[PDB]
Formats: structure tokens, C-alpha cells, sequence
């Protein structure tokens, strides 16, 4: 829960999310762009025409919203189990050989 | 112990600028989120602003949006609140208040204040300091009723910050009525301080009034004539 | 944005009487994030409880209140001669107007004295006529002025004094300021006081020029 | 079903000073689907903001506000000469009481003229006496009659004119209608107005029969 | 341009019936959702009816229910609203107000109004059309105050719709006071139009007042005497 | 319906309910108390005022 | 008593919560069996 830490009056516009995109995302893919998304038969992504909508939208995190709209801080940890010299482990104490 | 000392403030013309500082001692200033609040004379408290542990994010109130900036250093252990283009409606006494934090795996402030510092008075007006006008108020015949009576003094056109009054070098109180000053037109603070002393006592002891004026250090003593 | 209204505005209690203060918050999404404070008139507020349920350090055990929903209530177990202060409630982004708790007493008849301006005030250029209600309780009354046997308003200023602790009474002082041009025209200046505890409204007349 | 309340009831500020208005739903939340409308007295209402967050195209950038839950607030960035309108808020089924944004000026002294009925009115069978308050500010007044040096109410009517544009001052009218038989019995008709910005209530009398 | 023209309306006796029409030009009338909103004279507004192009639901408020019928004839591009047993308290003006539609895959109307046609007044009373009675209003001696004064006219027993009045063929204003009408007993609208003109001006130019009665075509002109 | 089995003439006082309580009732929570309720600025909870 | 009308109304009010708020449901049921298909997607044909 981070409702009382990531909200601004009148809706918070400091946290944005991409509402429109032309293609599907691959795993662990990061993309930053502002080209106008194309939805109709009129060219977009470089020219502003018909059915060309801005690909970005704002959450508008208000100071008091429902639990489904309050800002929550999310961290995802991805673990790599590939064969390599292990560099991170638990506090499991070592023992004599 | 743990206390917050306010510094800065005082008289300032409207549309000017000012800086207020809150020195912190007795506690770890870095880890606690900070708030600044205010109280108008004779009115309820009003929240103004909040600042993070690092001093980078703020949520300045609507009434103070654009003309106030908050800053929170960690090395020199004090809080800044800077005001620009002040208006007449923010004449108040400002407090700086801490915000309690669980200090667990997540800081997670609970948004409630624990300690209140000794705040400072900030006043905005177009007037300037000037010596108060003093004169006795002693009842004459047909105006005093009974053996007991009330005798006092009214100060006039005293623009500077509230002034203290005393009688006979503060050797007697007899139920002193403070009578806090009231602002009138043209920015004048006036208060009429009266002590209930029976009228059938003047003649054997002298009655002196002392307006202890601290700002400009214009100490004035006045003699009350029973008329 | 939140207006956190405290009810009721003013309660009078005997010095040993418990009571409760009920305050409604506009947006009831606090989840018991609330605080109460008791501020003396001449000093700073102190914290009383936190999270609307638990109490702080050094608090008397009598201060114990709980509330939920929009209606948040704080209950005091008993009373001592210290409750003559202002109770300020606190939601996360708002403050209450404040409730005045007064020590109750029998109704007292006020004593009104009218003091005219003296000669040194006469030569200054502004005349002030002062009316003093002394030893008056409860704290509600209306003071009216009569110039040339005609009531007027919008020109006088009224002030209140905080209740004393030795006998629990207050004095009200009011001043009427005018220029000498009006003062010399009129001759009679009267002051009347209306109180529910008085059998009849009290009028006192003053004749200009002394005697 | 849903009942909407507006805070404050009236909102008077300087021609440049910005303002904010709060609207409150009676209960529950309606997914923040709220609208704000401004209506000039002579014109029809105009929508300013929809879904309580987004402002319609063509509406000036100045009007910008948002709210959620039971309380929605609309803020206005600056002020210009177009705020002489009543702001209603609309949920699904009901409209709020509204708030008129008044322009602020200095206190103005009213002028009261009393017009008695003339012969043509007298022979019709009833007598109407009118009182005209002119060039008065702020918008709060109280007019009564002293018929045969006695105060009577519940028989006259009141009318208040809307604020003017060039001088931003309004006028008030008050017509007292009586039967000719009741009008002839009494001799003195007096009109006074009470104003907080007036040093004394101005009294103007009327003696029947003219000259 | 896109506009809505209201047709019908007028005086009707209590318990009567009436039909109001709204012709829509400049846009596609059938697709958009439609509504009726009332406006009482000198009061707030209350929405009267909601019609889907199908019109199956949300059509009538309880008090509205049982007495109004809403119809949206898309074929010849108009709206109908018909009433029976009309009561006195419904005397008001009516607005034909649109409801915004996204016109996407789902029309999804948004319950906020886009445009407001010019209003048509409906009045219900037991009175009948009568000619107004006009008499001059000129202060005589001891009643006019100072050099400046005010001269006017006062109309009576004028039930019909609000009347227009002008002075000297509308060649001068001198701060015209509109003085909106007001209702008295027996269903009468009374107006008192007075123009602030100094009393020391009559004698060199004629002072006349015309009251143009548009409903009954009873245009009346009168002169003012200085008494 | 037990009207014809649990009624006494002039009102039956053998059956009682709680009118005032200081706090909310938890589910399946049973409480019995006899301290006289206080509602004003007069001492109660042991004294009649 | 102990005999109820099987049908009951909804009383959908605009103020009610989103849980009880109306939802328009359309089910597109296809069958993929042995038959000459009559409805197809918008895919252009190609020369044999």
C-alpha cells in the first residue's frame, strides 16, 4: 500500500501508462515512444490525421480513491536459475567440509 | 530534549518575500517526514505543506500553491519554508510539526503529528511601526458605582506586534484583565487594559501605568488623574 | 478538501462532568487515521491520542475515545479544572474548527459602566465611548448604543475577555469611535445590555459635557 | 434519490482572485461520473467539466478541477468578467442548489426614495406605496414600514434586481399594498433600511396629503 | 449551425392540455439521446424526462410520471412533449437538451448535456387577458430630492406575458431600470419602470412613455405631468 | 406468533431489551450491565440526576 | 407462504454499486463441424 505516498490533488499526472500500442509486447521488453498510434485506415505514427490517438494516458491518482484505483507500489523479482557461479544466496551458514 | 526552534518571520510588506527555518534537535531529522502548519490569530489550525525525507517531493496546499517552497536538508539539520508574493490572508503564527513513521520494512508515515515547535509570527500589512498613543481612563463622579471601581488605560494606533502592560512595576494584579488587542481600520492594534481597583484608594499611593514596548524599545509610563 | 466539522460548537460542563465530542469527516475513507489535541488559549496544542483509538505517552487515563465511520467521537471519563481549552481534531489533510469547553456556573447579573472620553481625548480629534460589562455569565449578550435617542450599528467595536480561573467570570468591553463633529452635535449617549438571565434589559444614560 | 449540496452557498471574490467550489453527494459513490454547469442569469447553462476530471473542448483552460468519492471539487485558475453566473453540479438524477460567484466591491451607501400612490392609483380602490433602494452594496438589506408609527409585516412584497455590469451595483424595490379604507385611517408612513455598512439606519418619513 | 427551435406553449387554464415541439437542425437527430429540463421563473432547474431513441426506460420522474408523454419522431425530425391535467406549480420555461453520445462500437450516452435550445414559456392560471392600467410617476414638491430625480410609469392588472416599455421612442437610456415583473393576487403581473432623470428638465422637451403590449397588440402611450 | 402466550395486562415487564449502550455489538457477543446510562452534563453511572 | 413466483425483478438503479449494476451480455457461440461454412473472416482470396 502506497496510497498516502503517490497521490496528488486533482489526479496525479506524474505516473503515466501506454494505452495504445501497434504490436504485442515480448517478455521483458521496455519501449519508450510518443508516436501517435494508428487505429483506422488513415496513416499515423509521424502524421496527425484521422483515428490517430495519443498513445499515452494518465492514471490520475487522486488523494482519495477506491482501493482499485489507489496507487500501490509493485516490485517484481525475476530469478535467474541458469548455470553460472551463484552470486546471491540466503543467510544459510556454511559448514566445515 | 527534542524541540523545534522557529527562526525568521516578522513584519513584511505584502508582495515581498520571506524565509522561515525550523532547527531540529534531539531526534534523527533525516528519517522523519516533515509538515508545516499555521494558526491565524483567534482561528483554528490549518495545514500548509509536507516534505519527504530527502526533501524532493511536496504537496503544497491550494491556498499556498505557487508562492511557497519547502526544503529539507539532512546534513545541517533544519527545515526551510520560503514564501514569495505574500498576501494579507496568511498573517498567522507558523508551526513546524513532525510526522510519525513506523520505521519498519517500509517507512510508511501514519500522517499524524507528534511534536509541535515554538512557532513564529508572520504579519503582512502596508502600515509601519509607530509609537502608541497612551492616556489614562479613570472614572469621575457619577461614572463610578459603589466603593469598588475599575481603572485602566487604552493604547491607540500601535501597529507593531502585541505589547505588554503592567502597573506599579508589576507588584499587584487584583485580577488583571488582559483584553487582547483588536485590529481596526488602517492596520491599528489597540487594547484597553483595566484593573478592578476601588476608587476610594487614590491619594495615599501613586498609580503608574507601564506600556512595555519591546519592538521599538519605546518604553512609556503614564500617570492617571482621578479627574 | 476535507471539511471535518466538530459538533457541537460549545459545551458547558460542571468541573467534574464527563462528556463526548462528536466530529463528522466529509470523506469517510480515513480508516481510523485521526488525532485529537487540547490547546490552551495562551500556549501550543498537545497530542491526546493517535489512530483514534490508542493514547500517547503521559496522557491521563480518562482521555479515551473511539469512533468509526463518518461520525468520530471522543469520550472523556471524568472532568478536572483543566478542560477550559480548545479541542482540535485532525484528519490527515484537515483540521477542525475547535470546540470550547466551559465550566458551568449560576447565572450572574452583569454590571455595566460607561466611560466618556476625557479632555485629552477631546483634543486629539477622535472620541471614544467605552462600555464595560463586569462579572457577567454566561458568555452571551447584546450591547446596543443610543445616540440622540436613536439606535445605531456598524460603527462600534466589541471585544471579549477569556474567563478567569478564580471565580469563572468574564468581562466584555466595547468602544464606539467617532469624530468630534458628530460628538458635539449629540448630547445624550445611552448603552443598553440584553441578557436572558436579566428580568429587564439594563439601560444606562450619559449626559455630554459632564457637569 | 441522490441529493447534492454545494459549499459555500455564495462565493464573492475580487475580479482577479481565483476560486474553488465543493460539491457533495448525499451518499455512496457514482464512479466519479459528475458534471459541472455554469448558467448566466439570462442565458442557458453551459457544461464546463464532464466525468468530474476532463474539461470539454472550447471551455477555457482556466476551469480545471477534479474530485473523487462523495466530494467533488472544481477549481478555477484565474478570474475574468464572466463569473456572474450560478454553478450547478449534476449527477445522474439531481442537480445541486448551486453557487453564485459574486464580484466584490467596496461598501456603498444606499439611497432610499419613497413614492406614495397618486390620484389615479387612489381612485382604483387600493393604495400602493413603493420604496426604491438605489446604488447599494453589498447584496444584503432589510426594509420595513412604520405605518401609523408602528411596525407591521406580512403584507408587503420585496424585489431585488440583479447586479449591473458598468457600475456593478444593484437596486431593490418594495411595494406595500393596502385597501383605501385602511390607507386613509393612518397618517404617517415611514421607511428605513438597516445595513451593516451604514453608520446609522437612514429614516425617511412621508406625511399624507402631499402639499 | 446546429440549433433546436421550440414550438408551442402559451397561456392555458388549469387542467388543460398542451403539446411542445422541438425541431432540430444541423446534426443527426435520431442517434443522439434527448432530454427535457425545466426552469421555474426565478428558481433552479429540474430535469423532466429522458428518452432513448427506443425510449424504453428513465423516461419519467414520479411527479412527471402520469402526466407528461415524451415522443421522438425521427422520421420527420422532431420532438414532442404532451401534457394533461396541468397544475399551477408547473408554470415555467422548458429546454430541449441533448445527451452526449460517443457513437463508437457502443453508443454509450454519458448523461451530460451538450446544447440548450432557446426556451419556450408555459403558463397556467385562472386569469384572462386584460389591458394594463398605466399612470405616471413624477415626484412633486417636497418629494423630489436634490437636482436629480426619477420619472417613471407603473402598470397594473396586466395578466398577459411580460410587457416591454420605452421612453421617448427609445431615444435615450439614462440608466434604464428594467424592474422585472412580479405576481400579485388574482393572477396579475405588475411592472414599475422608472428612469432617473433630473426633475429640472420638463418644460423644454415632452416626456412620454410607451408600453407596447405584444400578446394582445394593445400598444398604449401616455404623458407624464409634473403635478 | 406468540401473542397469546407472552403478554401481560397493562404491558408485560418480564421481558426487557437494551435501549442505550456505549459501543457497537460484535457478532455473537452477549453483555449484561446495570450502570445507569449518562446522556447529558449531569453525573450518572451510579447516581440519578 | 411456501409458494413463490419463480420470476423476480432487478430494480436496477443508477446509484447502486458496480456489483449490482446492469451488464449487457452477448454470447457468440460457434460450431466447427462438417458443413459448408457460410461465415468467414475478412481474409482476401488468392489465385489458385
Amino acid at each position: 500500500n502506497s496510497n498516502n505516498l503517490d497521490s496528488k490533488v486533482g489526479g496525479n499526472y506524474n505516473y503515466l501508462y501506454r494505452l495504445f500500442r501497434k504490436s504485442n509486447l515480448k517478455p521483458f521488453e521496455r519501449d519508450i515512444s510518443t508516436e501517435i498510434y494508428q487505429a483506422g485506415s488513415t496513416p499515423c505514427n509521424g502524421v496527425e490525421g484521422f483515428n490517430c490517438y495519443f498513445p499515452l494516458q494518465s492514471y490520475g491518482f487522486q488523494p482519495t480513491n477506491g482501493v482499485g484505483y489507489q496507487p500501490y507500489r509493485v516490485v517484481v523479482l525475476s530469478f535467474e536459475l541458469l548455470h553460472a557461479p551463484a552470486t546471491v544466496c540466503g543467510p544459510k551458514k556454511s559448514t566445515n567440509l | 530534549e527534542v524541540q523545534l526552534v522557529e527562526s525568521g518571520g516578522g513584519l513584511v510588506q505584502p508582495g515581498g518575500s520571506l524565509r522561515l527555518s525550523c532547527a531540529a534537535s534531539g531526534f534523527t531529522f533525516s528519517g522523519y517526514w516533515m509538515h508545516w502548519v499555521r494558526q491565524a490569530p483567534g482561528k483554528g489550525l490549518v495545514w500548509v505543506s509536507r516534505v519527504n525525507r530527502d526533501g524532493s517531493d511536496a504537496d503544497y496546499a491550494d491556498s499556498v500553491k505557487g508562492r511557497f517552497t519547502i526544503s529539507k536538508d539532512n546534513a545541517k539539520n533544519t527545515l526551510f519554508l520560503q514564501m514569495n508574493s505574500l498576501r494579507t490572508e496568511d498573517t498567522a503564527v507558523y508551526y513546524c510539526v513532525r510526522e510519525a513513521t513506523t520505521f519498519g520494512v517500509i517507512i510508511m508515515p501514519e500522517w499524524y503529528f507528534d511534536l509541535w515547535g515554538r512557532g513564529t509570527l508572520v504579519t503582512v500589512s502596508s502600515a509601519s511601526t509607530k509609537g502608541p498613543s497612551v492616556f489614562p481612563l479613570a472614572p469621575s463622579s457619577k461614572s463610578t458605582s459603589g466603593g469598588t471601581a475599575a481603572l485602566g488605560c487604552l493604547v491607540k494606533d500601535y501597529f507593531p506586534e502585541p505589547v505588554t502592560v503592567s502597573w506599579n512595576s508589576g507588584a499587584l494584579t487584583s485580577g488583571v484583565h488582559t483584553f487582547p488587542a483588536v485590529l481596526q481600520s488602517s492596520g491599528l492594534y489597540s487594547l484597553s487594559s483595566v484593573v478592578t481597583v476601588p476608587s476610594s484608594s487614590l491619594g495615599t499611593q501613586t498609580y503608574i501605568c507601564n506600556v512595555n514596548h519591546k519592538p521599538s524599545n519605546t518604553k512609556v509610563d503614564k500617570r492617571v488623574e482621578p479627574k | 478538501e476535507i471539511v471535518m466539522t466538530q459538533s457541537p460548537g460549545t459545551l458547558s460542563l460542571s468541573p467534574g462532568e464527563r462528556a463526548t465530542l462528536s466530529c463528522r469527516a466529509s470523506q469517510s475513507d480515513s480508516s481510523n487515521s485521526l488525532a485529537w489535541y487540547q490547546q490552551e488559549p495562551g500556549q501550543a496544542p498537545r497530542l491526546l491520542i493517535h489512530d483514534a483509538s490508542s493514547r500517547a505517552t503521559g496522557i491521563p487515563d480518562r482521555f479515551s475515545g473511539s469512533g468509526s465511520g463518518t461520525d468520530f467521537t471522543l469520550i472523556i471519563s471524568r472532568l478536572e479544572p483543566e478542560d477550559f481549552a480548545v479541542y482540535y481534531c485532525q484528519l490527515y489533510g484537515s483540521f477542525g474548527q475547535g470546540t470550547r469547553l466551559e465550566i458551568k456556573r449560576t447565572v450572574a447579573a452583569p454590571s455595566v459602566f460607561i466611560f466618556p472620553p476625557s479632555d485629552e481625548q477631546l483634543k486629539s480629534g477622535t472620541a471614544s465611548v467605552v462600555c464595560l460589562l463586569n462579572n457577567f455569565y454566561p458568555r452571551e449578550a447584546k450591547v446596543q448604543w443610543k445616540v440622540d435617542n436613536a439606535l445605531q450599528s456598524g460603527n462600534s467595536q466589541e471585544s471579549v475577555t477569556e474567563q478567569d480561573s478564580k471565580d469563572s467570570t468574564y468581562s466584555l468591553s466595547s468602544t464606539l469611535t467617532l469624530s468630534k463633529a458628530d460628538y458635539e452635535k449629540h448630547k445624550v449617549y445611552a448603552c443598553e445590555v440584553t441578557h436572558q438571565g436579566l428580568s429587564s434589559p439594563v439601560t444606562k444614560s450619559f449626559n455630554r459635557g459632564e457637569c
